[PDB]
């Protein structure tokens, strides 16, 4: 288990850090929604 | 040229670079509005 959501008031209204893993190379991104 | 808007309310400050973006039209006391109802503004004005 490696997820991580991060944000304020979710379902589309504002931005979000995400930080998974693929595969020893952790992809962290910034803006995605719901 | 109204190309560039500004937020004019919020319900509290800001913390130092904190962003604001999200567009939901206001009232004082929670209690979400839907325009033309009374005293619920947008949250953006024009320059000029």
């Amino acid at each position: 288990v490696r997820g991580w959501v991060f944000g304020s008031t979710m379902n589309n209204k504002s931005q979000s850090v995400i930080i998974i893993n693929n595969s020893t190379n952790v992809v962290i991104r910034a803006c995605n929604f719901e | 040229n109204y190309n560039y808007k500004y937020r004019y309310l919020r319900h509290g400050k800001l913390r130092p670079f904190e962003r604001d973006i999200s567009n939901v039209p206001f009232s004082p006391d929670g209690k979400p509005c839907t325009p033309p109802a009374l005293n619920c503004y947008w949250p953006l004005n024009d320059y000029g």
